[PDB]
């Protein structure tokens, strides 16, 4: 999985 | 069992997959804090963020 934060909902 | 994508998300390398809005999806499992999640659509496999789905049919 990724290390960095997902997206914030937009 | 079946979720649908709440909002877009373009794939950003690191195993991620672009999903839709609208679009369904089967969710494999979940990273180490459960912001990331393994999907599987139509499209392949790939880690989408788990805010941005929710069940389909809520």
């Amino acid at each position: 999985a990724p290390s960095y934060s997902p997206p914030p909902p937009p | 069992n079946l979720f649908v994508a709440l909002y877009d998300f373009v794939a950003s390398g690191d195993n991620t997959l672009s999903i839709t809005k609208g679009e369904k999806l089967r969710v494999l499992g979940y990273n180490h804090n459960g912001e990331w999640c393994e999907a599987q659509t139509k499209n392949g496999q790939g880690w989408v963020p788990s805010n941005y789905i929710t069940p389909v049919n809520s």
